[PDB]
């Protein structure tokens, strides 16, 4: 038998010996083994927490904010345009294990409408977004000799 | 075959011993056995039907094992299991039924269906277990050249036969002497009549006899024997032996005299009872012989004397009779009886699916016809077919 | 403390591999500047 | 009174929206409301009946909440719940019936029973909701 | 089955709460549920039809999801959705209809079609939600088993029956006494007639009685009871009991005397009303017994006296009657009533697709025949079939 974590472990070895604990206990602790299914990726491990604890850790499992990942999705995190702008070449080279997993970017729009009172801050944004821009706008070339 | 059996006690001792609650180790020795099965299966494909109105269903396997854990079985454990059993249930049904129809002459005792012919395969034997179901217990012992039968009831050994034999008759049928009877199931009623009331008979006694030959030996039979044949104690108008006319029977009943019942085996008397009415034991026999007499009453009150004149017309017909019923018995061959549903199950499945008459069984699995000509082939097929019906009834009734 | 009411079973997945940044896997070159084209398709910068 | 109402749409919109399977989030807004109740209750004893052929059944409270953890409800979740609802069902019945007979000439519009007179209490109004019936 | 349900409240609470405008929030708890479905589906091939005039459309599944990256739903969002719903709509229709015809004696209470037999599968149960549709609410409670129940306006409990019983008659049919009635749907009209106006009757009173046995118990019934049977208050020429001739009925109406209505349950009086006309409550009954009398008027004006002579010919026939109508009631079994379209939906789909008569339902889903012999099998099939009709009506009317 293989079990959950340290605390889980301790407890068992502990009670196992407090003589006054139903012969059923030893049994259960005993023969009860983990669950290891290679294919699929299933792992049902025997555990022990507490009502309020299971409560926690549980939801942490049922909310593993981790979606899959196909060459296709990578391709897609890309503006509908550009791909349709011949001037630019696209291609794949690395493969993708059915192990792939990413974290949603969460891009819900404005949510907060500051663009209608918080001038002070917009100015600071614009400024920012602006410098940002200059950093990108490619430099020019082949000009006409100043002189 | 034996394979088949397990598949069930597996499920019963399953759909029964597995319920929201029970502690862990009450199913350890069980769970195991179960899984073992699943494995052997998954991968192998099956087919049933293709005969009469029998749905040709296709079956596949690919089911997970278990979460051989949790102490006091949590509800969630059950449901994820029942859903996997209900495929085996609805399966086996379609399996039994498929091999519960095919008949084979030469060697009919063996498996027939494309479903079962694959089960007797070797890679499957990894399953057999708990053969305490009376029928399998007996199937095995039979493949081992050995003796042992089944416990029956108000058994069905006598093919229906209702007739008479006139030992003395004449065209007018006004002074007959003979016997009439009804042999059916586990019962025999026979009456001996003498219109003349033995007026000219030696010692004023007319002897009667009724012999019934069983198609199979019955052992350890508990039998009720009673004087009188109520069935032949009332006025009747009967067809003549040649069917050309009808005669009148107007019985008056007297006690059967010198009653002797013999239960014989191969011509030898095994049990004999002289005038013993009530419960008697016949331990091993293939023939029953009932002998009884009508003795003209030596002393008669006027009312009685008036019924029996010295000369014709004979208007009151002296009759003596016996009734014999086999309450229970053991037979080395399968038979229909008053309690088991085997015959009815086999007959019912065949009727429901419009199964065509085959080369072995009489049309409609007719019992009288079957027992009348109970050939080795019919018996081997009947046993195979009865054993399957019993396997099916463990899950589907 | 009652044991059985505290013991739970665990549904946990098995062996991922988390990726960040992303993009990178994007192999991409570019035509030679002298051959540009707008939604137009005729060509941007066409005054030879 | 209004109290009473809730106690039901609570159960209906309950014994109805809780079936082996459903993805949690169809009830998050529901589960909550539910629990809230249990709390307010537990600890207060109740009495019903006391006339004609109306049994005098007594009631008590002390129940565990409802793990709002899981993402998809497993059968086991249901049963451990239905067993707790069937006490409220068999309860409410005995409650309705009790105030569905008493009458008053004066204020025959307000509550009467020793069961309801205690419901209109303030510490209970922490329940009202979905009055579309 | 329960599966099926969801598939709808899914779409309704969908095609309804999803429109150009609203804030996401209204559907967060909704969107989710939705998607979950799509997943479970995609990849499974489905077949519908294969009987009578029922197309055999096959369906494949390969559909995208629903971004949750928005606040206010832009028109563009809708259309890209409606187009995906309209495949589920046109689907479900073809699904309901397919299992809204097949019937099975053994297990009629269960699923049949190759479409549904696959739905009860386990891997699909991941959907079920919002079971407040009166019918499903009742389907469930019936499988765990308990006090189920429905609501009906002018229910349809009485098989059509229009006849008479002559308690006193003679060849000329000139001095009859008896009753005639019409039991149909939720109504009963019964008249008691005595051509002699109780001239020679004890206390000059003729007693009448009409008993109607319901095929199912009705509880919480609101009933209208009125004196007189208008249907039997006019002149008629009727066929004799043996069909050999015709008699003349020329009624004159008197108030029914000593009216007593009893609503019995298993032979016990549950409710009894003495001469109470108007609205009465019958809380639980399987039988209605109406007793009423014709009492010869002790005092008569000349015009009245002239109608009732001491000797024949009796030309004006004294008649008393009652009318009883069940406005509403609750029944533990599904029934047709005056408001629900279930029976009509089932009957209509079968008629439109020329569905052959099956082994359970009477030809044409005939209500009178159905309720007259309302066997357990017919009820289980009817409930299954009515529940499906109700699921269908949430989307398709
Ligand atoms: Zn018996």
């Amino acid at each position: 038998g293989k079990v959950v974590d340290s605390e889980t472990a301790s407890i068992c070895d502990a009670i196992f010996q407090d003589e006054e604990t139903e012969g059923a206990v030893r049994r259960f602790i005993a023969e009860m083994r983990q669950r290891v299914q290679a294919d699929r990726n299933v792992v049902n491990y025997p555990s022990i927490l507490h009502p309020i604890d299971y409560a926690f850790n549980e939801y942490f499992l049922q909310h593993q904010l981790v979606e899959p990942l196909n060459n296709d999705i990578i391709f897609n995190y890309i503006p509908e345009r550009i791909r349709n702008d011949v001037n630019y070449i696209l291609n794949m080279d690395r493969n993708l294990p059915s192990t792939a997993r990413y974290i949603r970017p969460n891009l819900l729009q404005d949510r907060l409408n500051l663009h209608d009172n918080f001038e002070s801050l917009w100015d600071t944004i614009t400024t920012s977004n602006y410098i940002l821009a200059r950093s990108v706008v490619p430099d020019l070339k082949e000009l006409v000799s100043t002189e | 075959m034996d394979v088949l059996y397990s598949l069930s006690k597996t499920l019963k001792d399953a759909r029964d011993k597995i319920v929201e609650g029970t502690l862990y180790s009450n199913v350890s020795d069980l769970i195991q056995q179960f899984n073992q099965m699943i494995i052997t299966m998954n991968g192998n494909e099956f087919q049933t039907g293709g005969i009469g109105n029998l749905p040709i269903r296709n079956w596949n396997f690919d089911f997970g094992l278990l979460g051989t854990t949790l102490l006091n079985l949590d509800a969630n454990y059950v449901e994820t299991a029942r859903n996997t059993i209900d495929y085996f249930v609805d399966f086996v049904d379609n399996v039994c039924m498929d091999e519960m129809v095919r008949e084979s002459q030469r060697n009919g005792i063996a498996p027939q269906s494309d479903s079962l012919r694959k089960l007797s395969g070797l890679k499957f034997k990894r399953i057999n277990f708990d053969n305490s179901s009376e029928y399998i217990e007996n199937w095995n012992l039979q493949n081992r050249r050995q003796r042992t039968g089944f416990t029956f009831h108000k058994p069905n050994i006598f093919p229906y036969s209702a007739s008479f034999t006139l030992n003395r008759s004449q065209p007018a049928h006004d002074n007959l002497m003979g016997t009439m009877w009804l042999n059916a199931g586990s019962e025999i009623q026979v009456a001996g009549f003498d219109y003349s009331c033995a007026i000219n008979a030696p010692a004023n006694t007319q002897q009667f006899e009724h012999i019934v030959q069983l198609r199979r030996v019955l052992t350890t039979a508990t039998i009720t024997l009673l004087p009188d044949a109520e069935r032949f104690s009332f006025p009747r108008v009967i067809n003549s032996a040649d069917g050309a006319t009808t005669w009148y029977f107007n019985p008056v009943i007297l006690r059967p005299n010198n009653v002797e019942v013999e239960f014989l085996l191969n011509g030898q008397i095994i049990n004999t009872y002289q005038a013993r009415f009530g419960t008697i034991i016949a331990r091993n026999f293939d023939t029953i012989r009932l002998s009884f007499q009508l003795m003209r009453p030596p002393n008669m009150t006027p009312a009685v004397a008036a019924l029996f004149p010295n000369a014709q017309p004979f208007e009151h017909h002296a009759t003596v009779g016996l009734t014999l019923r086999i309450e229970s018995a053991v037979c080395e061959s399968v038979l229909a009886d008053a309690s088991e549903t085997m015959l009815a199950n086999v007959t019912s499945v065949r009727q429901e699916y419009a199964i065509p008459v085959g080369p072995v069984f009489p049309p409609g699995m007719n019992w009288t016809d079957l027992i009348t000509n109970y050939s080795p082939s019919r018996e081997d097929n009947l046993q195979r077919v009865f054993t399957v019906a019993s396997i099916r009834s463990m899950l589907v009734k | 403390f009652d044991f059985r009411n505290s013991m739970h079973m665990l549904t946990s997945n098995l062996t991922f591999t988390v990726y960040s940044d992303l993009l990178a896997f994007v192999s991409a070159d570019t035509v030679e500047p002298i051959n540009a084209v707008a939604f137009d398709n005729m060509r941007i910068m066409n005054e030879l």
